[PDB]
């Protein structure tokens, strides 16, 4: 999926 | 000064050192007969003249080096006073001799030594300093702020009017060094000093911000990216200082960030400094709204910088689905304005924010429309407060970037989309689901790039993720067959994606999947049957199907599936997904998973059994070890950090075996006791592996049990550790496990599984993490703890579970603590109090009435605490005042119904989330009252229902019972005293059948079914299930 860094 | 045969001899040695034969002959007879109590005053004083005066630049070196490692630990406290003098007289000749650079450096660790709070007033290096750093000689300036730096002590010693203009002419030097080493022991004094004496050097702040502009004129861009490194050390230390001059410093930041002709480390630090002030001194930011302006517009104009000389984005989009590590600006301004966003909270940020996203969306640069949409994905998590609200706007906003003409632009959009899907979850899954599904859907055919496609598959991961299956239902076969495509992609971070995307919808989907069964799993096994990572995804998306679908649908595969994991398990990113799909395979078929035991457990054991592998190193080779992320140093001591955590990821897989399969994991329970759990503990290198231990000794026993000597011997053993550790853990979150696996050993061992050697070791551990607690927590000028109310929690916990086996007994041991707790009760902060609270409301329930020697130690303090501003403290207090006439009458008579004046005024905002466990506390507390011993019960009954204390609603409902079985009985409160009993059923608070039948009786005189005219279908059904 997408996170932050 | 030293006799000519004992210098050859060292000489030899030392010279010996750079060369194995020749090398370790010295440095054992360096370690076995040069180290000791007769020879360290003369290898001292040989090293010393070495490094002083030794025209050979290796010996002088090395001789400096080994001094400072030697003067340590001889220490130079128990050095006669007379070679003291010797050593420092020479090292300071040698200091102020013709020297290399490198070597004077080492000088000057070496005199650093010389100088303590123990050691004879060394007045001539004082003296040597101040000369010094008038010097013309850069290295002789830079060398003295470099001793300075190490012992900030000095800067108390010299006289104020010659240090302060010392600093003042370092921050404005000539050489780029000395201002670097002058900042450096600038910011060190504060980092070493007590804050009684920062005022002494902090005026010279507003001297260190006006010299930052020179760099920028000399172009001295590194130092400049040093120096910031040393402010940041310095805000977190005293933000305050910087009040005074924020504005010039948020300026001069912005001013170094937007000048892009400069190398990436002035920009990136600089920016680290704005955003280190959010975090250290946030009230202050928010007082100043040019920060916000000013943080909002370099991170933007830091996130416009991907792509450079590649306006196609060729280059991205021919990559995989990683990120570049050449982007360095575009991801610390990311990162920053997450940060920001985390402290500030979205009422100060989002409105400077949107401002610029208004505008960038609208852009022919594609990366300013690029940067707007990363730029809202990193502040959505810490600006959700506001804009939660502002949803359809912002989808408004976002949504019709999709199909921007740039590819780049597509995917940030996508980007958006699925982080705000986890940040403002459950709500914007119930509310935007028929916008956000069509438009990701949408990037997922072959039309788009692969990025696109892959990134769109990403963002589903996160929609599903708090999707319920109701809302994905009508969208499964649109994403399924979608999703088959990109399963076909020969470009293989696509397919590895696919399968993801599937897995995570599946695990959403649940039992609404299984019609998709049978097309997916065919399509899965093939893949695995022909890219490692993939078949590791591939199984996993193949278990959460099965998971998904249920042991039924999942069984038509199971056996294939099953043979395919051990073939990949038997033949490093990998390992991790076979074992958690393992792991959830044994989900799925429960108790017929043990016959793969044998095949999944040795392996854990291995890696669960992992010792702490440290090797002991030199302080040089120090940074040399942590260049590696698997691999982290705090003598110096280089621990592997990795092997450790897959210790714990192991552990946790055990713990789950042992969890799922109960009696049936017993025979392995001795072995991962004794083998793994407990010797865990003494990991003191690593924080998780001790957790981990301590989680994992319940669960081992518990299963031993469903399934004796064994099982005492292990608890006994596994108490003891326990017990033992919680006077010698200093981390106070592990200390809090430990207690907490206290507990959950006592409920599952029973009745007095405690020996009185153990409850005496116990409390002497429980005082132990009291005292330190105290300590911690006694402790502004330069400045504007959630860990210790969680330890303070669970020791009431503890002492409750230890008390409850005992079935009182430790009334006697915790005698010997009631000072600590009497502290804690009149102490200020509210998180002593509570603690102290609890703890009095569980001793009264074994202790009375035992507790007349405490009755007006705490009641005085409980009778203020009533109508305390915070509601748990009213709640505890209330408590135990209601107590006090449960389990001690008599004793308390005096006590009770003068305070029911003040229990019927907190008992009327009560009825509110917030506080309405507090009111129904004093409520319970009232029919305590009553019960021990009229107008009260009339005014205790428009308290109830009671609906979220379980403890409180118990009492309350068969206070009712039994004043029927005068107002309550007959009359025509009859439809308020059965509503009083079903909302509290039907909250699940109500031990309620003693009161259903008392309610049946009263409803048998009487109009009877009317009452229930008032309740909707499925309450009704439950009403009658009840009645």
């Amino acid at each position: 999926g997408i996170y932050k860094k | 000064a030293l006799p000519e045969e004992v210098n050859r001899t060292l000489l030899q040695i030392v010279q010996a050192f750079a060369s194995n034969q020749i090398r370790s002959v010295a440095e054992k007879a360096l370690s076995e007969e040069w180290i000791t109590e007769n020879n360290i005053e003369y290898l001292l004083t040989f090293l010393a003249e070495q490094a002083a005066f030794s025209q050979d630049t290796t010996v002088a070196a090395l001789s400096a080096v080994l001094f400072r490692k030697l003067a340590l630990k001889a220490p130079i406290t128990h050095i006669r006073k007379e070679v003291l003098a010797q050593i420092r007289s020479s090292l300071l000749k040698g200091f102020l001799s013709e020297r290399a650079d490198s070597i004077r450096h080492k000088l000057s660790d070496a005199i650093a030594e010389c100088v303590q709070d123990d050691l004879p007033a060394w007045p001539e290096l004082l003296q040597a300093l101040i000369e010094s750093l008038k010097s013309g000689n850069p290295n002789f300036r830079e060398s003295s702020f470099r001793i300075l730096t190490t012992v900030p002590y000095l800067i108390t010693a010299v006289d104020i009017n010659s240090i302060l203009p010392i600093f003042q002419s370092g921050f404005t030097d000539a050489s780029d060094n000395v201002k670097i080493a002058a900042v450096t022991a600038f910011v060190g004094y504060f980092k070493q000093l007590p804050k009684s004496e920062w005022s002494k050097l902090g005026i010279l702040l507003p001297s260190l911000l006006n010299s930052l502009p020179r760099f920028l004129d000399d172009g001295k861009d590194d130092a400049l990216a040093s120096v910031f490194e040393s402010l940041i050390e310095l805000v977190e230390l005293a933000p305050k200082l910087f009040k005074d001059m924020f504005d010039q410093i948020i300026q001069f930041t912005d001013m170094v960030i937007k000048n892009k002709d400069l190398e990436p480390p002035a920009r990136t630090t600089a920016l680290e400094l704005l955003t280190v002030f959010s975090e250290n001194a946030p009230q202050m930011c928010k007082s100043n709204q040019n920060y916000g302006q000013t943080l909002v517009m370099v991170t933007l104009i830091m996130m416009t910088e991907v792509s450079i000389d590649d306006d196609d984005a060729a280059e991205w989009i021919e990559s995989d689905d990683t990120d570049d590590e050449e982007e360095v600006t575009y991801d610390h301004a990311r990162q920053a304005l997450d940060r920001v966003a985390l402290k500030l909270g979205g009422e100060y940020l989002a409105a400077p924010l949107f401002q610029y996203l208004q505008q960038m969306i609208t852009s022919t640069e594609w990366r300013e429309r690029f940067a707007a949409m990363m730029a809202l994905s990193s502040a959505a998590e810490g600006c959700a407060d506001v804009l939660i609200g502002e949803i359809p706007k912002i989808l408004d906003m976002v949504i019709p970037l999709i199909n921007d003409p740039h590819p780049r632009v597509q995917y940030g959009c996508c980007n958006v989309l699925g982080q705000i899907s986890t940040d403002f979850s459950p709500f914007i899954q119930r509310t935007a689901h028929d916008r956000i599904l069509p438009a990701l859907i949408s990037k997922l055919t072959s039309e788009c790039t692969s990025r696109v496609q892959t990134h769109a598959a990403a963002a589903l991961v996160n929609f599903s993720e708090f999707a319920s299956k109701d809302i994905l239902e009508p969208y499964l076969d649109s994403l399924l067959t979608n999703l088959l495509v990109l399963l076909q992609s020969n470009k293989l971070y696509v397919q590895e994606q696919a399968l993801t995307t599937i897995a995570f919808i599946a695990e959403a989907a649940k039992n609404k999947f299984i019609k998709y069964y049978d097309t997916l799993m065919p399509l899965l096994l093939n893949v695995l049957k022909v890219n490692s990572v993939l078949k590791g995804k591939c199984m996993e998306c193949a278990t959460l199907i099965g998971f998904a679908v249920g042991k039924e649908k999942f069984h038509e595969h199971s056996q294939e599936l099953i043979s395919i994991l051990v073939a990949l398990q038997n033949s490093d990113a990998l390992r991790s997904y076979l074992e958690q799909s393992w792991s959830r395979i044994c989900r799925i078929l429960g108790d017929d998973f043990v016959p793969l035991l044998p095949i999944v457990i040795p392996p854990l054991l291995i890696t669960a059994k992992a010792t702490q592998d440290v090797g002991l190193i030199e302080e040089e080779e120090a940074a040399n070890f942590q260049q590696y992320p698997d691999w982290d140093v705090v003598k110096h001591i280089a621990i592997h950090t990795s092997v450790l955590d897959d210790k714990v990821s192991a552990m946790e897989l055990l713990q789950s075996y042992a969890t799922l399969l109960r009696g049936q994991f017993a025979v392995y329970v001795k072995e991962v006791m004794e083998e793994i759990a407990l010797p865990s503990l003494d990991f003191y290198l690593h924080d998780g592996v001790r957790a981990a231990g301590a989680t994992l000794i319940p669960i081992l026993l518990s299963c031993l049990l469903a399934a004796n000597e064994e099982l005492v011997l292990l608890w006994h053993k596994a108490s003891s550790k326990l017990i033992g550790g919680l006077m010698s853990e200093p981390m106070p979150e592990i200390t809090q496990v430990y207690h907490n696996s206290l507990v959950n050993g006592i409920k599952v061992m029973g009745d007095n599984c405690l020996s009185e050697d153990q409850l005496a070791a116990f409390t002497k551990g429980v005082s132990a993490n009291l005292t330190d607690t105290y300590e911690r927590m006694q402790d502004d000028e330069y400045n504007e703890d959630f860990t210790d109310e969680d330890l303070l929690d669970e020791i009431n916990k503890s002492i409750a579970a230890v008390l409850k086996t005992t079935n009182g007994h430790y009334l006697k041991n915790l005698e010997n603590i009631w000072p600590m707790i009497n502290t804690f009760l009149l102490d200020n902060e509210p998180i002593l109090v509570i603690f102290a609270l609890v703890v009095i409301g569980d001793l009264i329930q074994y202790g009375g009435e035992q507790t007349a020697s405490m009755k007006n130690a705490f009641i005085p303090k409980v009778t203020e605490c009533l109508i305390s501003p915070d509601a748990r403290i009213r709640q505890a207090a209330s408590y135990i005042i209601g107590v006090c006439a449960q389990y001690a009458p008599s004793t308390y008579a005096d006590v009770c119904i003068p305070t029911l004046d003040t229990l019927v005024q907190i008992v009327d905002g009560s009825k509110l989330e917030e506080n309405r466990s507090s009111t129904e506390n004093a409520s319970a507390a009232i029919a305590k009252i009553l019960y021990a011993y009229d107008t009260y019960t009339a005014n205790w009954f428009k308290t109830l229902p009671t609906i979220t204390d379980k403890e409180a609603a118990s009492f309350n409902y068969q206070f009712l019972s039994q004043l029927i079985e005068p107002i309550v009985c007959a009359q025509s409160n009859i439809s308020a005293v059965v509503d009083s009993v079903i909302q509290a059923l039907n909250e699940r608070s109500l031990e309620g059948q003693t009161v259903i039948s008392s309610v049946k009786k009263l409803l048998g005189f009487l109009d009877a079914m009317a009452i229930f005219n008032r309740y909707p279908a499925d309450i009704m059904e439950k009403v009658h299930k009840w009645f």
